[PDB]
């Protein structure tokens, strides 16, 4: 029943499913001469270990909506959905953000998430909701 | 540790662009291009800079 | 799509309140948007 | 996709094909959301000797847009003030084209030449340096041959046109300043060949 | 229509001059979904004089 | 994955040295541009 | 309390509270103070 709470370092893991077999991939990015990120594959760690020195991430701070806009006009907090967080890179100390690059062509409507050296700007928040009905 | 880190991966992003480098040496372009992959030309600049 | 564009567009003027709900139901559902101007489609504006 | 569809009106103008329900939405497509977006972006036009061949031509049909038939009030001035707010930013020496395609009609004095002899007083009076002092109008050039007789001869065809005319108060007031103003406009000295 | 109701969805100039946020974002929002490339080609398109 | 770590006592995910008892030698591998291409490791120590 | 935590949010940044803003708050704060006088009424007797 542990609550997550902010300051603390977390791994953030998708879960896909490939020819009736679930792999379990995490997102990584260097920070250091490449900002954008990719999936590692956390599974098959007996066969081949992976690189999870890249793939840690830090909660640097947990805000509402409007205290967010507030701040953008201008204690371990515990988070719940409705809530922007910002995440900033173990390694590189980078934030993770939401660049303007459009480097996809499957779909034209998508953007690039990479790391970004400062913490100003509404790119680098985003905000958590609840993928369940409970 | 960070310092570890950089090292490591600006060696191996290094190394990778020598053996590039070293795989059409001698051996002129022509028409088409090397067999080789492109260089990560991109790369090596940011991490230059 | 009359309806909306009656509802958001008043007097010459666009309500501002009115136009973001409506941009963030459309952008919550893109298959309003049709075979083209779809991610998965990918028709185009002038092939379509 | 602007011009082209301006021409295609501009043929459809002949009253062969004025009622046709395509002319009328041509002519409604062309009213609004279009010749206003012009209007809006008539200061952006100086300086525009690069496309020079082709604003004439637009130029062209703009006027025929505004002389055609089977177009509502509305519409018809619409049309004039967007002739008139692009003519404003026009350098004088692009548009002897339209001058002297007015000096078809405004001699007449004709129902569709209030409009025009308008047109010439605002820009005569706004480049009244480019033709009566010898050198030219600032940032342009000294004022062609041509332009001085073509304006000579308007000056005189308005004048003698309302010489033999019976008198209308709205036309001699509306008349007057065009006369006064190329009056002013064109040196006392000049002789044509 | 569904280009006409996008287009009157957009912030007044006002707003953008004005430097708002929210404005911002729904203009960068609008030009996303459509490109001007499409716009001007299609207005390129003839009719059936 | 850092929730449960405590201060003062080894965790996983963590850069450090393995010194012998007398502290003067650790655990390091070959010198750069080796003949062995840094394959064996050994208790240098000094100023590795 | 979330909501009157949103209204703070809203109205830190302006100088001085308007009269529909003031309103407002007072008829959260009456609301709420009869919640709490429910609530103290609930636990008055030692109702364990």
């Amino acid at each position: 029943v542990q609550f997550l709470r902010t300051d603390d370092e977390v791994v953030l893991q998708c879960s896909a499913t490939v020819l009736k077999e679930q792999l379990k991939l995490c997102l990584a990015a260097e920070g250091f001469g490449n900002r954008l990120c990719f999936l590692e594959p956390t599974s098959n760690a007996q066969n081949v270990p992976p690189d999870l020195a890249i793939c840690c991430f830090t909660l640097e701070q947990s805000l509402s909506v409007r205290a967010l806009q507030e701040m953008l006009a201008n204690g371990h907090r515990t988070l719940l959905y409705g809530h922007a967080i910002l995440l900033r890179h173990a390694h590189s100390r980078m934030y993770l953000s939401c660049l303007t690059t459009s480097r996809s062509m499957t779909d034209k409507l998508a953007f690039d998430v990479g790391l970004q050296e400062d913490a100003t700007g509404e790119a680098c928040w985003w905000t958590m909701h609840p993928a369940s009905k409970q | 540790s960070q310092a570890a880190r950089m090292i490591h991966s600006t060696a191996g992003l290094y190394n990778q662009f020598i053996k590039g480098l070293d795989s059409f040496s001698g051996k002129p372009r022509g028409s088409g291009p090397p067999a080789g992959p492109a260089l990560p030309i991109e790369a090596v600049i940011l991490s230059l800079q | 799509l009359d309806f909306l564009r009656f509802a958001v567009f008043v007097n010459g003027e666009s309500v501002e309140e009115n136009a973001n709900v409506v941009v963030r139901l459309l952008i919550r559902k893109p298959e309003c948007f049709g075979p083209a101007l779809r991610g998965e489609g990918g028709s185009g504006l002038l092939a379509a | 996709g602007f011009l082209p569809d301006m021409r295609a009106a501009a043929s459809l103008d002949t009253a062969t094909f004025s009622t046709t329900e395509m002319a009328l939405a041509l002519n409604r497509y062309l009213c609004l959301a279009v010749l206003p977006l012009i209007t809006k972006c008539a200061p952006l036009f100086a300086g525009t000797e690069h496309r020079a061949i082709m604003v004439d031509s637009m130029l062209h049909t703009v006027y025929r847009l505004s002389r055609g038939r089977s177009l509502t009030k509305a519409q018809r001035d619409v049309i004039e003030d967007c002739l008139m707010a692009l003519c404003r930013y026009i350098r004088p020496s692009m548009l002897q084209h339209l001058l002297r395609r007015l000096v078809f009609d405004v001699p007449i004095l004709n129902e569709f030449a209030k409009m025009p002899l308008k047109l010439l007083t605002n820009h005569y009076e706004r480049c009244w340096k480019y033709y009566c002092l010898p050198t030219g109008w600032a940032n342009f050039g000294v004022t062609s041959e041509e332009e001085l007789h073509l304006t000579r001869k308007l000056f005189w065809g308005i004048f003698d046109s309302l010489a033999h005319k019976k008198y209308d108060q709205e036309l001699y007031r509306m008349a007057m300043p065009c006369l006064c103003a190329i009056a002013g406009a064109l040196p006392p000295d000049y002789v044509d060949a | 229509a569904l280009i006409d109701l996008l287009g009157r969805c957009a912030p007044e100039m006002h707003l953008i001059q004005a430097g708002k946020g929210e404005a911002l974002r729904i203009r960068a929002i609008l030009r996303s979904l459509v490109p001007l490339d499409d716009l001007v080609g299609i207005i390129s398109l003839p009719l059936q004089i | 994955i850092c929730s449960c770590c405590e201060e003062g006592y080894v965790t996983g995910g963590h850069v450090l040295r393995l010194f012998h008892g007398h502290m003067d030698e650790c655990l390091t591998i070959s010198a750069a541009d080796s003949d062995d291409q840094r394959r064996l490791v050994y208790y240098e120590g000094g100023a590795v | 309390q979330e909501s009157i935590s949103d209204f703070y949010w809203y109205y830190s940044g302006k100088d001085v509270i308007e009269e529909q803003g003031k309103r407002n708050f007072s008829k959260a704060m009456s609301v709420a103070k009869q919640v709490f006088n429910s609530l103290t009424e609930y636990i008055q007797g030692p109702c364990t």
